[PDB]
RNA sequence: CCGGCAUCGCGCUCCUAGCC
């Protein structure tokens, strides 16, 4: 599956004049298919780090493309961050505040939902110990991403292991 | 409340939720960098620079647009002042008060206020020596204080 | 002038004593959340939410009408697994119910789980 | 909802009351971005008209100078 | 409550206020117990009612009216 | 179609100036004011007045022996109302001054043990309200937007300070009581006219 | 109640060192 999506990514430069100066430049680290509720499936892609502003620059006329150059199921795009285990009881190694679980998962939150801009969060603590991260997105850019919301939650359960639901003001 | 009065006001600024720059802000990080250095070399401290960029050039906050605090911008380009801004202004006010005081020696309200301002100067200088923004030997003379500023 | 987990618990006692259903704690911390988890798992509060606008934080708690008093032991004493007994006699209404909350290197937990896991720590507060 | 009446910092999620606005004079129909609580006397670079006035609150625009919140 | 041999040794488990969950003591003479009747169809009343108890604390705050209003809005 | 019973009650209460409040608002009575005019006087949500009237009616009808209900008015405009309300629903009216000790003094000749108590205005009928808190007596009151709500369980929000409002509210409570008791059958035909409830100035 | 792991667990020549 890595290589069939590699092939699908490898040749869109033919035709679609307007997509030039974007994809002559960028390999993906990995891409994996994952199952969302209802026997629907979806796919996740991992751009390493340096080109996340490139993808986020466009992220629309090519995300549609992989639903027309792939045309089976949904795709999402995130940028791979390294998470470091917390430094041992004092070891004189400070761990900059990036590459911290909190900051990294907030990055994956901000990028999984990239078209919209995050406008609020809430963390609910259910009675028996379940935890829910409800997120409010900008009310504009709403008919772009309302059907991948179940997909977005399925994505977040994979690489961060959290129960997030989304909603609008 | 206030450190040297009984006032309890809560008037201050409230930054928005949204960290990212607004949709309508199109200016690029290098141009803002250039404006900051240009105003700095002209003699504007980070507060005046921020007021300028808020008012004329439609920059809400530099840290949202450029990702770096304006003082850090001035430091990276070697343009931060030697005496930090708030201590600079406290020193200047203390000098003004003392200059007024030699002309009115029975004005005891201003003597009280001079004590309060020097107290604030000493507390902020303690902070600055502790955090290595001043030499560990900087000390404040009543006599030779106008030479440093203005 | 602030040392939180006192303002949170005392706001909750005041709100519960007035019969309010929702209480709001302005400054939050992991310590407060960990305490509130013990409260919920032992049954004295309903579910609660973290509201992050950005800052220290904010939370809203749902009050079930069964808590009588929850307070802090500021000046958190050092508390070993043998003098648990005498603190709970000094501080709880009976041998049958009520919990003392202790922070321990195995997390924040009530005194009974502390007895079972055989760890002491420092006392944070109590609720009953 | 009644949060719009509450104090700037006492809302559930704190937010500012000020805005940046696109302002337009009469003699030079370019559009200048200015801040609702200015603190400065600002003049448009082209027409050289005085454009707003510093007050204790929101800045006072000058005669016949349209603006849009944005 | 219960003896350890299964027996129930308390006498008169008290009522609890339906708004605040406080106990309604034996000497709390400002508490009331309301029975609101169920209208179903032709006739619009049979001996069917739901009961709500309010302690003197709530009634003395004035919040008896709001509490009763909100507790009647439960659908069955 | 025709108008539903709720619509007709809204019409009548609006005709009787029930919707028209006072300049002030007690905070506990704030859950019932809709909005305030440049005059300064609040307007009452008549839909919430009608909802509370229903709740009050369902509480009144459940009393198996209506002689265990005491209705009461210290004002002169509410005499003739609370009398006819008592005469068609079968409750016990006491109009005018209330004798202190009626509910707490067992050796008084004027001594009653009411299971329910209805009050024209919490402000002027404050003595029966205080005496209720000593005898576990629930209470229903007609509360203007300045009425203190201490010790009142069911409050009907309304202008209780007008001649037509008091009468129309008591008429309209009585109508629902009779409907739910079944003495008025489905179909709005009830023959007692609202003019019976307004008082007569000699 | 806890051991033993696995997620996106900064290393070992030297002591203890499982049948790589
Ligand atoms: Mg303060
Ligand atoms: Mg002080």
């Amino acid at each position: 599956f890595e290589d069939t999506v590699a092939q699908a990514f490898f040749d869109l430069e033919n035709g679609n004049q307007e997509l030039k100066s974007d994809l002559k430049d960028l390999y993906i680290n990995t891409a994996i298919q994952m199952d969302v509720v209802g026997n629907r499936k979806a796919v996740v892609i991992h751009v390493p780090y340096r080109l996340r502003k490139p993808f986020r620059k466009i992220h629309v006329r090519l995300v549609r493309e992989l639903e027309k150059k792939f045309s089976g199921k949904d795709v999402v795009f995130v940028a791979t961050r390294r998470i470091v285990r917390p430094p041992k009881k004092g070891s004189a190694v400070q761990r900059p505040r990036t590459r911290t679980l909190t900051a990294v998962h907030d990055g994956i939150l901000e990028d999984v939902v990239y078209p919209a801009e995050i406008v609020g969060k809430r963390v609910r603590y259910r009675l028996d110990g379940a935890k829910v991260i409800k997120i409010y997105l900008d009310p504009k850019e709403r008919n772009n991403t309302e059907y991948k919301l179940e997909t977005f939650s399925a994505v977040y359960r994979r690489l961060c292991g959290k129960d997030v639901v989304f909603e609008y003001p | 409340g206030r450190m040297h009065s009984r006032g309890k006001g809560i008037s201050s600024s409230a930054l928005p939720y949204k960290r990212t720059p607004p949709s309508w802000v199109k200016t690029a990080v290098a141009d803002v960098d250039e404006l900051i250095t240009k105003a700095a070399k002209k003699g504007q401290m980070p507060s005046q620079i921020g007021v300028l960029l808020r008012d004329q050039h439609g920059i809400p906050l530099v840290k949202s647009v450029t990702g770096s605090k304006i003082l850090r911008i001035l430091k990276a380009h070697g343009l931060a002042p030697e005496i930090p801004e708030d201590l600079y202004f406290l020193i200047k006010k203390a000098v003004a008060i003392r200059k007024h005081l030699e002309r009115n020696r029975k004005d005891k309200d201003s003597k009280f206020r001079l004590i309060l301002v020097e107290s604030r100067i000493h507390r902020l200088a303690r902070y600055y020596k502790r955090t290595k923004k001043l030499p560990p030997t900087w000390k404040y003379e009543s006599a030779t204080a106008s030479t440093l500023v203005a | 002038g602030r040392r939180i987990l006192n303002d949170a618990l005392r706001t909750m006692v005041n709100a519960e004593r007035r019969g309010k259903a929702t209480a709001q704690l302005q400054p939050i911390s992991g310590v407060m959340i960990s305490f509130l988890n013990i409260m919920k798992h032992r049954g004295y509060i309903k579910n609660f939410e973290v509201f992050d606008p950005h800052r220290v934080g904010k939370i809203t708690v749902e009050l079930q009408g069964r808590i009588k008093d929850c307070k802090a032991l500021t000046y958190r004493q050092d508390l070993r697994a043998t003098e648990i007994e005498k603190y709970r006699t000094r501080m709880l209404p009976t041998r049958q119910w009520g919990y003392v909350v202790v922070t321990t290197p195995n997390g924040v937990l009530d005194h009974e789980e502390a007895i079972r896991q055989n760890v002491g720590g420092q006392v944070l507060g109590y609720f009953h | 909802e009644l949060e719009k009446l509450k104090h700037k910092k006492k809302r559930l999620v704190q937010s500012p009351n000020s805005f940046f606005m696109d302002v337009k004079c009469q003699g030079c129909f370019n559009i200048t971005t200015v801040f609702s609580h200015s603190q400065t006397v600002v003049v448009c670079p082209g027409c050289q008209t005085v454009l707003c006035q510093p007050t204790g609150g929101k800045a006072r625009l000058t005669e016949g100078c349209s603006f849009r919140r944005k | 409550m219960q003896n350890e041999v299964g027996d129930m040794v308390d006498l008169y488990v008290p009522r609890k206020c339906s708004a605040t969950n406080r106990i309604i003591t034996a000497k709390d003479h400002a508490s009331v117990q309301i029975n609101i009747g169920h209208v179903d169809e032709n006739g619009l009343y049979d001996g069917r009612f739901t009961t709500f108890a309010l302690s003197g604390f709530v009634r003395a705050q004035g919040d008896a009216d709001g509490s009763l209003d909100r507790l009647w809005q439960k659908r069955k | 179609r025709a108008l539903s019973q709720k619509e007709q009650d809204i019409q009548m209460m609006l005709a009787a100036d029930v919707h028209l409040g006072t300049k002030n608002c007690d905070f506990q009575m704030e859950r019932y004011a809709y909005k305030r005019r440049s005059d300064g006087i609040y307007i009452i949500n008549l839909g919430k007045t009608w909802e509370k009237l229903q709740l009050a009616a369902r509480v009144i009808v459940a009393i198996e022996n209506p002689q265990d209900i005491i209705v009461q008015s210290a004002r002169p405009y509410g005499q003739r109302a609370v009398l006819k309300f008592a005469q068609h629903t079968g409750a016990n009216a006491i109009a005018g001054r209330h004798t202190p000790g009626t509910f707490t003094n067992q050796m008084q000749t004027s001594f009653s043990e009411p299971r329910l108590l209805i009050l024209t205005d919490p402000r002027t009928d404050h003595q029966p309200i205080k005496e209720s808190a000593l005898g576990n007596i629930p209470t229903i009151a007609f509360c203007d937007t300045d009425s203190p709500m201490r010790y009142v369980d069911i409050g009907i929000p309304a202008n209780n300070k007008g001649r037509n409002s008091i009468g129309c509210l008591y008429w309209l409570l009585a109508r629902m009581v009779l409907q739910m008791r079944g003495t008025i059958l489905p179909g709005h035909k009830w023959d007692v006219m609202v003019d019976l409830f307004f008082y007569r100035d000699p």
